[PDB]
């Protein structure tokens, strides 16, 4: 059974290996999540970067 | 050329704790920091007092999007009675907006866009709880379809729509709806009138409302021509997977009061944090 | 749409006697049922409600019983006063329907109907028309067949009556004859004769008028 | 060297002599619709010197029982410039923005102002108090045009959201203490390509006194909030007839 | 204890419409529902359709559903119908009466008044009289009996006098008859050979509604 | 035909299972996203964010809610006052409420790792003086004097250019994990009690306010993790949703 690529998470996927009895891709299980984190956006979101040892004003 | 001016870290266990001594001199100063940047502080531990070689082996799988919307919860509830006001022909049309209930609602709202997936259960019961053999009927109404002004109407014949025929004696129904919104991505928060030309007051029931999340409408009847002698309550369970979320909000500490719009009570607003007598107490 | 068959259409029963009506439904209304008493111009009141209780200011006298489709409507002893129609609606399926109705009268013994024939005048024959009546009073009960014969032969159409409400002392009926026909087509016959076929003999009385009598 | 900072878009130029690090909103710098994501099949023109450049706002006066004010983006601009006149003539339209709030006061003053980015800023009402009835905000709260509005509730920020969480969106405090300037570059973020401007809000301004202003009698009473928004990577498409609202 | 009125009988042409109202008190009006049943001739009983005056319920019958309107007024304690297209088959009395508690079952304990409406495009003519004596010449048997007869008259009703109301006994009523779009009346009293030729009798009748009085000696 | 012998869990809906259900529709491909900014693929990263915290939470400001986000501090006559004092633990109902740390945190029954707590001073330009902040384990109440105080974990922050200062709280506890603390049988999974003291004067010359605000801020660390998910206390519905 070859599915197709009717999904969610297309162009970045978050699962690893899923199991999918009929053909669509929506119907799969959730499957074990990406352990990808990206704090650097949200946390320090300027322009030039701020050293922990350097102060933040000059 | 005559016109010259035309021309991601995989972290699957948390960060472990290096060991380290005092520290003198000038120059460096890590615990000041600037909160007027707009950035949060880069202290760490080691970096203040003294601290040891720490192996973290804390996994972070419980803290994942995915994680935190694979549980179901309660959006609906279709109450159908023989008797009363509202749905006692036998039929009943529920349109699809999922902000009925406060518990499911508040995961929403955490994040402004979210696309995803939905897996929909359908739990039957009586009003006290029993159970009778009886055939019960679902339907989906997309926006465009024509709805049913009975049981025995000609929308029932059900040629393209999804249907399925459970009875109270079996186990709940799951079926999987995939991502119908003609966006990237669900919104559950618009701003903006919608509408066109000069905006009134008589108007003013379209503010926050996005034609992307109306999915239409859902019927269900009971199958058969005569009227069903027992009452049917349907409960209606989604849950969310292949989530992907985008522009964190912060929550609610209000009580929800309407589906369409988030008001809030004007003369008690409780506060967040809990009062107590005294700052230098406790 | 659950149509609903009352029987009998009109029953006479003098005071004293028991009447048993039957409401019955093409489907199952699961004891879903009421009873009216519409007297003659009059609203109508709800007497027993889902075929076992009956409803404040109604006596003991009213007893319904009934289950699935066929029903009855158990009433004893009767009264002078429960005179009037009587309808059944059920609560099962939208649209609610009706009965046909029962209409219950008093019973009487054999009673003699009047004759009177009268002949047309002359002051209605200024606006074109004539009309020749004839009625019949004190009879009993209400099964008449009104028959006109002039030269041994019928008119269609043309030919209607009405009737009255039953009396309280009395209670007997009344006939009335109303004829749509112009002038120039009277003088054409001389025979003209109202008949009516009663119950009380088995041949019924011939009275015929002329034109110069 | 970090804390002076010149900003040149276009033909303005925005010189401050004490001011903290410029706050890209998400880590997204603004830039043009790709090929890949672009739905719409017809040529977008892309003017850079005609829009793109710092337009000053009305003035605002802070005062010491001052509950706070909010712009809603690009509803202050639909008016103004040759940007206003292009919105207008144009159906489709995708844009960033650089916002940038000027607070000035001297070294005996005191106060802290927090100047927050909220995506899809949905204004609610208090529904008369009661809560029994359905109330919904008018045209000129929910656009309010380049004057602002007020809001009347700070805590709840007329959303039912607490200000103490607002700081998770891309935000930079003003402190009189330290700085007298922020800068915030936000981008487009919307769950489509194109959008028109006159019908829905991307994104809105909150400026929050929450350290109110207190200073001795003798001094200035008299603190002008001022701000400066320019457009970045602007895209009309769907040229029509002139529509107002 | 709960008392329902209704508006008073109104005469209206065909192609037109009408608008009555229903006014209770003695409950509550927002709790309870409300029916509307007609009584076509004869005896004949159809459901209009019922309605639930919290906000806005209504359940239409499928035959008149497009030719009957449900409104309540929550100010006054009233309940209003409208009715559109009208016809000769839709001349009919109208009920009204409170269902149950928030429900559309349990049938009405009090009804209404029954305020008829009758659709015609007849005008208004005043009543003529026609006298009716015996006779042939030879009077049999014992009871001469005799009557009047009413013609052009609309519309309903007439009243009876009989010698100023000398005899109440002997005179009796009958209802109207269908003839080309008009009506008439006729009497029956059932009188001895003792009155004539001694002494004579007279009918006359009245018409309230036209104010013609018109008296015809037998 | 194959053999088969159901099993215990015959006609059971768990909510947490997952499975897999009948689609509805055959070959329905989906919109095709776009690149949105700010995509959230873990919930640790908003519990590094700085947020508010209430340190004035009191029954007096309870109409006056805008005061509740910072504390006052003025000139003292004698030295050695304690300014604020509140409990650690973000699980527990009072100040970490109103932060999106702890909110986050009511979701889930067991939580780990170090936190930061960030004072930020929103005086004069001309305001001078030094702030102790203390940390204590637990184990004992609030420390009336200053020096019982300077025996946990404690910094010294001058005020001058950088306006703002952090000190981490250190994870010291029994076990690897901690539940939210109650008066009860939970009550031993506190984290400790946070103290500020004056440490020399605060010192204002002729023409500067005597009063200032101190703007609180809260965050987590790197090594912070959760788990064991569940519902928070803060929602609510009573009647229902209309």
């Amino acid at each position: 059974s070859h599915e197709n690529s009717n999904s969610a998470s297309e162009g970045s996927t978050i699962n690893y290996t899923t199991i999918n009895y009929y053909k669509d891709a929506y119907a799969a299980s959730a499957g074990r999540q990406d352990m990808s984190q990206d704090p650097k956006r949200f946390t320090d979101p300027v322009m030039d970067v701020i050293h922990e040892m350097a102060p933040p004003l000059k | 050329d005559p016109i010259a001016d035309m021309i991601l870290q995989v972290l699957p266990t948390a960060a472990n704790t290096e060991a380290s001594s005092h520290r003198l001199g000038t120059g460096v100063v890590p615990a000041l920091q600037a909160a007027e940047t707009g950035a949060s502080s880069n202290a760490s531990d080691k970096n203040l007092i003294e601290t040891r070689c720490v192996l973290n082996h804390h996994s972070t799988q419980e803290t994942a999007i995915g994680n935190f919307f694979s549980r179901a919860g309660l959006v609906s509830i279709i109450t159908m009675p023989t008797m009363g006001t509202q749905n006692t022909d036998g039929y009943a049309n529920w349109d699809i907006d999922l902000m009925g209930y406060a518990q499911l609602r508040r995961k929403c709202e955490l994040f402004t866009y979210m696309r995803f997936d939905a897996e929909f259960t359908f739990v039957v019961a009586k009003p006290n709880g029993e159970l009778v053999p009886q055939l019960l009927q679902y339907m989906y109404v997309p926006p465009g379809a024509p709805k049913p002004t009975s049981r025995d109407s000609f929308a029932w014949q059900t040629a393209t729509n999804p249907s399925v025929f459970v009875k109270m004696t079996d186990p709940p129904a799951q079926v999987s709806v995939p991502f119908m919104s003609p966006a990237s991505a669900y919104q559950w928060f618009y701003d903006g009138y919608p509408t066109f030309g000069e905006h009134l007051q008589a108007n003013d029931l379209d503010y926050g409302q996005c034609p992307n999340n109306m999915m239409g409408t859902f019927s269900i009847r009971t199958v058969g021509t005569k009227k069903s002698p027992h009452s049917i309550t349907l409960r209606v369970y989604m849950r969310i997977k292949h989530v992907r979320a985008w522009i964190p909000r912060p929550l609610r500490n209000q009580p929800y009061l309407f589906k369409t719009n988030p008001n809030y009570k004007g003369n008690d607003i409780k506060c967040t944090s809990t009062s107590r007598d005294k700052i230098t107490t406790l | 749409d659950i149509q609903m068959t009352q029987s009998p259409a009109s029953l006479s029963v003098s005071v004293g006697e028991t009447v048993t009506i039957t409401c019955r439904a093409s489907e199952n209304i699961y004891s879903n049922l009421a009873w009216y008493q519409q007297k003659q111009g009059k609203s109508p009141q709800l007497l027993v409600y889902a075929a076992t209780n009956l409803a404040d200011g109604v006596p003991s006298r009213f007893s319904g019983s009934g289950s699935g489709t066929q029903y009855s409507l158990k009433i004893n002893s009767l009264q002078s006063e429960d005179f009037g129609t009587y309808y059944c609606q059920q609560f099962w399926d939208t649209p609610f329907t009706f009965g046909s109705g029962t209409k219950l009268a008093i019973k009487r013994a054999d009673a003699a109907p009047t004759v009177s024939i009268f002949p047309p005048s002359s002051e209605q024959l200024t606006s074109g028309g004539a009309s020749v009546v004839c009625f019949l009073n004190n009879f009993y009960p209400k099964d008449i067949n009104v028959k006109w014969k002039i030269d041994g032969s019928e008119r269609q159409n043309g030919v209607l009556n009405s009737w009255t409400d039953q009396d309280s002392k009395d209670s007997t009926y009344s006939m009335s004859s109303t004829l749509t026909l112009t002038k120039d087509e009277y003088e054409r016959h001389n025979s003209y004769t109202c008949e009516a076929t009663h119950k009380t003999s088995t041949s019924p009385i011939v009275k015929s008028f002329n034109r110069n009598e | 060297s970090d804390r002076v900072a010149q900003l040149t878009i276009g033909n303005s130029t925005i010189t401050t002599q004490e001011a903290a690090n410029i706050v890209i909103a998400y880590g997204e710098w603004p830039e043009y619709c790709p090929d890949t994501d672009a739905t719409a099949v017809d040529k977008p023109t892309r003017p850079d010197v005609s829009v793109n450049r710092f337009f000053t706002l009305d003035t605002k006066s802070w005062a010491k029982d001052s509950k706070g004010w909010y712009w809603k983006f690009p509803d202050v601009l639909t008016e103004v410039g040759v940007f206003g006149q292009n919105a207008q003539f144009h159906y489709l339209y995708r844009s960033g923005f650089c916002v940038h709030v000027q607070c000035n006061a001297s070294k005996f003053h005191q106060g802290a102002l927090l100047v927050a980015v909220l995506p899809e800023y949905v204004l609610g009402t208090i529904a008369g108090g009661t809560g029994n009835e359905n109330s919904h905000p008018p045209y000129a709260t929910t656009q309010p045009g380049q004057v602002g509005a007020v809001l009347t509730h700070p805590y709840v920020l007329d959303a039912g959201i607490p200000l103490s969480q607002l700081t998770v969106c891309p935000h930079q405090w003003i402190n009189l203490r330290t700085n007298n300037c922020a800068t915030i570059i936000v981008p487009y973020m919307n769950t489509v390509p194109f959008d028109s401007a006159l019908n829905h809000c991307n994104f809105g301004l909150l400026v929050i006194p929450v350290v109110p202003l207190d200073f001795n009698a003798g001094a200035t009473s008299e603190i002008p909030i001022t701000v400066t928004i320019a457009p970045m990577c602007a895209e009309f498409a769907g040229l029509r007839q002139a529509v107002k609202q | 204890e709960v008392q329902l009125q209704q508006s008073g009988p109104e005469l209206v042409k065909p192609g037109a419409s009408v608008k009555m109202s229903c006014k209770t008190s003695g409950y509550t009006f927002t709790e309870n529902t409300m029916h509307w049943v007609r009584q076509s001739h004869g005896k004949s009983l159809e459901w209009i359709g019922g309605i639930y005056p919290k906000n806005d319920d209504t359940k239409y019958n499928q035959k008149f559903k497009g030719k009957a309107t449900l409104t309540v007024d929550k100010s006054s304690s009233t309940a209003c119908m409208e009715l559109r297209s009208l016809t000769s088959e839709d001349s009919a009395v109208y009920y009204c009466a409170r269902g149950d508690y928030e429900n559309y079952f349990y049938a009405m304990d009090y009804w209404g008044q029954g305020t008829s409406v009758t659709v015609s495009s007849a005008k208004t003519t005043p009543p003529s009289v026609y006298p009716l004596a015996p006779g042939c010449g030879d009077t049999t048997g014992s009871s001469v009996t005799l009557g009047c007869l009413v013609k052009g008259y609309f519309p309903e009703s007439v009243t009876v006098t009989w010698n100023s109301g000398s005899l109440s006994s002997s005179v009796h009523t009958f209802p109207a008859l269908l003839q080309s779009g008009l009506y008439t009346m006729s009497s029956s009293v059932t009188v001895p050979s003792s009155t004539w030729p001694s002494q004579t009798v007279t009918c006359s009748v009245a018409h309230p509604a036209s104010s013609t009085t018109v008296d015809k000696k037998l | 035909g194959i053999p088969t012998e159901l099993k215990p869990g015959t006609n059971q809906f768990l909510t947490t299972d997952d499975g897999v259900s009948a689609p509805i529709l055959p070959g329905f491909h989906p919109t095709p996203p776009i690149h949105i900014p700010g995509e959230v693929r873990n919930l640790l990263e908003i519990c590094r964010v700085e947020t508010i915290l209430e340190v004035n939470n009191l029954k007096t400001n309870e109409t006056t809610p805008m005061q509740r986000l910072c504390f006052p501090v003025s000139v003292q006559s004698k030295t050695g006052e304690l300014c604020a004092a509140f409990r650690a633990d973000p699980g527990r109902d009072g100040p970490w409420q109103s932060t999106i740390l702890g909110q986050l945190c009511r979701y889930y029954t067991q939580w780990s790792g170090s936190l930061e707590v960030t004072f930020m001073f929103a005086g004069s330009f001309m305001a001078t003086g030094k702030m102790l902040i203390a940390y204590t384990p637990p184990g004992g109440s609030v420390p009336a004097d200053r020096i019982t105080a300077m025996l946990g974990t404690h910094v010294i922050w001058d005020f001058g250019l950088q306006s703002s200062v952090t000190l981490v709280v250190p994870w010291i506890s029994n076990t690897h994990y901690r539940a939210h603390a109650r008066a009860g049988y939970f009550d031993y999974y506190t984290t400790g009690i946070i103290t500020i003291w004056y440490q020399t004067n605060y010192v204002v010359p002729i023409g500067a306010p005597t009063t200032a605000y101190i703007v609180a801020l809260a965050a987590a660390q790197d090594n912070f993790t959760m788990k064991l998910c569940k519902d928070t206390e803060d929602i609510e519905q009573t009647a229902n949703i209309q």
